[PDB]
């Protein structure tokens, strides 16, 4: 029961993330020649919906009981804790200016936050169901929902 | 017998003369009184004097090592469970974080008595397994490879040639099942059933 | 093999075992026959039989010789006798951690009860310190030697040092038993002698004399109290020396007597 | 000297002393012999004032026992023989039927000597697969998967496609028990066996 | 050498302190002779004057815990051919039957190392499949299925459908009391082979 | 007596029988200052001699081992963590080295779960398998061979009818020289990607 | 004083006294040449009349109870390489044989760990099959079986029809992962390989 | 859970222990107390404090009371 | 990813150079009648990329950081050491001479 | 492995020895002791060096010992 699986922009990473409440990130590239899991991010206090790759070291993680808290790869530690939803953080969008992410919830609203600095730019509202995926524009100034 | 710094122990009824600091690295231990004198020793005998312990042991040996330089023993025939059992028992205060790794290295090995394994169907057509069998993730272990036919082509350079089947055992600690009180899961769950 | 009786040999009802070298005859306990056999202790669950009867026979050896050997010296002794019933229970204590620290390593904090050894503390702490009577004794005993060394008369140092460090310890990780037994009437009576010393310096002593007798004796004081207490101790009667001989001095100084200060 | 209300038991050769008080607790145990003093022995010193216990601390505590301290049990690596014949020192038939039942329990729950193994027979088609693969009942295993020939659909995909053989290891029952009283079962399964 | 009630044997260079009592369990084994204190076994030791034995300790435990409490216990560390060994240094008859039942218990627990492992082929299809694939017997270990070309249709309904190859971890008897054959069971086989 | 040219050590108690120059094979360990005649000792009695050693004798075995004929042992009993303890204790650098690698084999199969398993696709045919299955590979087991269903050259007789996987279990020590690989061997695996 | 018919020797610190005779297992040991006195040894300890020579007694274990009884049987929790370690040494060649022997029994039992495996391959037709599974031999067990085409007699019931696959946990070689090898064999390999 | 206890035991023993060879103690000094010490945490990455820490007090030991031996001759 | 493999001039030895910093020598012919392995060559620095049996003792191996040592079979340590590079060595060309 | 430092020391000494013992002297540290330091160097494969050493040695001592001694005689 796995519903996101990010690959990175290097592509020597791969994130997944389901009900274990673990995001796995899977280096691609060893010496030995073996897939082997790069690391896992525990402590989500909720189960992953959507991750995505910001960075090859650091990963976005819209996870369930509304939270979509930024993690430092290497350190396995969070990074940028986000809060502020009601429903759980289910969908997420990077934009191409790769510095506003928009997570569709299940508060039925698109918050679009600030990559790193823990703070919630706006919140679009109009949608009266929870919001299934979020696509931005080509360029970050918009995004369908 | 305190006469010099050599004492006498009793071990297997032979007397033994050991240094006050093979006897003493912490206040907690049993061996450590025996180098203390006070008139409440009742631990003298009509030979020697010699004072006289429990011990003919066949597990105090390795931890005892333990005690003295501070890292959990575990041998080829005696694992965790060996830390987990006299390791704890002759008190080394370091133990209380190693031990939980060998309780859970312990449970994830007791885990694995109601055989839990992940168990994954990979389909491959047949120039397609050498590479992924290759390379098989850690921990990954192959189980089986089924032939398959298909309706074009009797199978053969096709996608639905060749099942394998992988199996992963679990580091988990033994469960009776698995929840967590949030009903959107329980949602999805139900929505991706049919 | 975990089940069933198979009585009248080895192992349960130890708290005679125990007993017998909490009485100081040692030649071992038991603890080589229970190392090879300890894949049991939580698995099979004979911990919690063993814990309560752990902390009742703790108990019951604590009433049994050590409160009533403890109650039999008023104040002259008893602090001999409290200093060799916690070395005994120390001693006792120390060599029975060793035996049961698996289950203590994994189901007591499971349970979230407090350590075995700390247990034995806290058990040690309720029988002795916490009655009544034993707690009057440290009390007044504490007052009357802090008192008579405060007067001028000298008095040893190192049982009052023993008696005040179980009370530290006692406390488990703060001075909570020594705060609710000796230093809020050590406080009391320091503030009275701060007050009457002070007074007692302004009425015998001219100005200049006052100023310099004063500070001599806080200076005195102040190593008395790290001679005869401990060091926890100094900042209370700091604050008590500023609401005694400052804080009660303000408005009364500006003029002295005699030599003045004006003058 | 052991002819006093202390004594010392040479156990494996180890003076242990001990009131002849914590020893003298019914004729059931051997120790109970040694302690007290009587003419006919031959198990004495009077060199050094002890009383030998030839039994060694090796087997002396995995003695299944009570009412002093120590510690028993079989173990999951514990001898059987030794816990076996302590249960069998310490008499009762229904001493012997249960330990013998504890050996079985933590014999066949990994199932090696009692060797108790569970098989079952899974009739899934090709889509199906994957599923019950993946979602497999944890404690069980899988074994094979054989494909079925099949008369439709190029011979893929029939109704009847795969045989995923799947077993487990465990005890059915901890104690080996077999046989039910209930006639009525008996006449059920001679119904359902033609 | 020294006289006592006990004995001291050098077994190895190590000392053994046990009772003469317990050492004429068997006089037909070479212990009997190292109790008398009389000049008829005379050995001493220019350290301490104890009898000399080059016979090991190292498989003398168990021999000994078997003449001292009558029942051996293998310590399941040490390999049971040296108890056997030493079981034959000592000819006891019954302690050579328990070692040997012992390393007929470790060859059934350890057929995979090469030792009796027994194999054999049901012949069935997919309705009988299901029914002796779930009444397997315990300790009879499922280990492959395969289908055979059936005349009938394509695959399943057809008596030739599956063979199933199974086994079971057989104990391995030590040679010299197995395996030993009979002249009419030769004749039968005979009869038999074509 | 100390040394005149010999040297008796007190190792944790226990007494121990060597030379100087047993010792001074490698004149850079910590027994150096305690063999040789000299008043910089912290630890040791003339009073019945020998120096005082006060660390493990069990752990002292490999070490003194290789101090005498530069070999690691590897016991089944020994912590090999506990024996890279007592060598960095007595400073034997590539002694160091071969115990990490010891360590970390082990991991690698036991305290890790055995991972990394090596896992390998042959193609043979029948006139292939057969020798090559027997020329199979040291260190190597066999997991499975299957027959690929074939329609060009029949289904049989094929030079690509068989496929045969095969494992070796890694007890392997991951490179400490850099498991990470170089930013040319990354290149290399891309290019071969696809 | 120092000799007799019997000999003290101080292998590591304790002292075993062992017969002249028994002590040398093949007149080229060192341990024969340092049984009667020579004008080389300077170090020795003259206390006791025992020859000093520095050596683990744990891996003198195994090489006493050969030297004793004839027999090597080295414990599955000792290093058989520590006894071989021991016995080049004291330079034994049939020392060297046995521990070669046991050596490669255990990895016959080490079989799982990469250490030669062997594996054949058997043809059998479908009446055959029972028989050879069943009067397959001991000491081998059963790995696999697979169904083929019929190349005669229709599609089933072929002497070509099933091929089995068995396997031995000790290696084919005479020794090891490596044995001297013979030149004539490469010459009929060469030959047979064409 | 906790590490500073044994932590501090630790660098008790150690700072001891050399103070005492510093002061060229002939008697005690269990090897065995300072290695366990050394390993027991370093272990848990306080590798670093025992760096600067052995550094500190050999530096003080050089300052306090051999220098000035060295500048009295 | 094993990069070469270079059949020994006595066509009896095969050596394995991949990623790993190890050079493997198989003993292709043996009396015990299937391969096993002769030598493993440890201590490689960089990847083995290219590698030519200079002798059936001893053999060239290009690994990578500028290292194309000559490593001896026997006992697995190189005996000269060839460096100058820039990068991994990783051709290897044998000659006739 | 191969490294020669310690190789040479040690057959330094054992040259030595030998000629020490070859002189009938009770000296020449004890057999174990020459063994172990022989032993050494041939598990440490340079036993060819071994080879040549005792020849050379063997060879003056030899000729310049008992040679022309037989040659007085």
């Amino acid at each position: 029961w796995v519903m996101t699986c990010a690959y990175a922009p290097s592509g020597n990473y791969v994130a997944c993330g389901g009900l274990d409440n673990i995001c796995s990130i899977y280096n691609l590239k060893t010496r030995e020649g073996n897939v082997r899991v790069s690391r896992e991010l525990a402590g989500h206090t909720g189960y992953l919906s959507c991750c995505r790759f910001l960075d090859d070291n650091q990963i976005v993680t819209s996870s369930g009981d509304t939270t979509c808290a930024l993690w430092d790869i290497e350190t396995g530690q969070q990074t940028t804790t986000f809060t502020g939803h009601t429903g759980d953080v289910m969908s997420l969008s990077l934009a191409p200016d790769t510095r506003l992410f928009v997570s569709g919830a299940c508060d039925a609203s698109a918050k679009l936050w600030d990559v790193r600095e823990g703070m919630c730019r706006q919140t679009f509202t109009g949608h009266e169901s929870d919001i299934n995926a979020i696509c931005f524009f080509p360029n970050g100034n918009a995004f369908a929902t | 017998g305190s006469v010099s710094k050599w004492v006498r122990l009793n071990v297997g009824g032979t007397y033994f003369l050991t240094t006050r600091q093979t006897l003493c690295r912490d206040p907690k231990s049993f061996l450590y009184r025996l180098c203390q004198a006070d008139p409440d020793l009742d631990s003298d005998k009509d030979e020697t004097g010699a004072y006289l312990i429990d011990r003919d042991p066949t597990y105090f040996g390795p931890v005892l090592n333990y005690l003295r330089h501070g890292k959990l023993v575990i041998n080829k025939d005696l694992a965790e469970e060996g830390v987990l059992e006299e390791a704890e028992f002759y008190n080394i205060t370091s133990l209380i974080k190693l031990v939980k790794d060998k309780i859970r290295e312990r449970d994830s090995k007791t885990s694995q008595v109601p055989v839990k394994h992940v168990y994954r169907v990979l389909q491959c057509q047949e120039e397609e397994l050498t590479q992924m069998v290759s390379t098989m993730s850690d921990g990954w272990k192959f189980e089986q490879l089924v032939s398959i036919g298909s309706s074009y082509n009797y199978g053969n350079e096709d996608q639905a040639e060749f099942l394998c089947v992988v199996s992963k055992e679990l580091h988990n600690t033994p469960y009776g099942t698995a929840s967590e009180p949030s009903e959107k899961a329980k949602i999805l769950q139900e929505r991706g059933s049919r | 093999t975990m089940d069933e009786k198979y009585v009248n040999s080895i192992w349960d009802l130890l708290k005679n075992a125990i007993q017998e070298i909490q009485r100081k005859n040692n030649s071992g306990l038991s603890f080589e026959e229970l190392y090879r056999n300890a894949y049991t202790m939580v698995l099979h669950k004979h911990g919690e039989k063993l814990y309560t009867g752990l902390r009742e026979v703790v108990t019951e050896h604590l009433i049994n010789k050590v409160r009533e050997d403890v109650l039999n010296s008023l104040n002259n002794n008893f602090l001999q006798t409290l200093n060799q019933a916690w070395n005994d229970h120390q001693t006792a204590m120390v060599m029975i951690r060793d035996i049961l620290m698996y289950m203590d390593r994994v189901y007591v904090q499971q349970n979230n009860v407090e350590n075995v050894y700390n247990l034995g503390l806290i058990i040690f702490r309720d029988q002795v310190v916490r009655y009544g009577c034993i707690r009057d004794h440290l009390r007044q005993t504490l007052l009357d030697m802090i008192a008579r060394e405060r007067k001028g008369e000298v008095v040893d140092r190192g049982a009052i040092r023993n008696a005040c460090q179980m009370l530290m310890i006692l406390g488990l990780e703060g001075r909570s038993v020594y705060e609710e037994d000796f230093e809020a009437p050590f406080l009391e009576m320091s503030a009275e002698f701060f007050q009457m010393e002070s007074q007692k310096f302004l009425a015998e002593n001219s100005a200049s004399v006052y100023i310099k007798k004063v500070e001599a004796r806080i200076n005195e004081e102040i190593e008395r109290v790290m001679h005869c207490l401990d060091k926890s101790t100094e900042e209370p009667i700091v604050k008590v020396v500023e609401r005694e001989l400052i804080s009660k001095h303000m408005k009364t100084i500006v003029e002295m007597e005699n030599s003045g200060l004006v003058h």
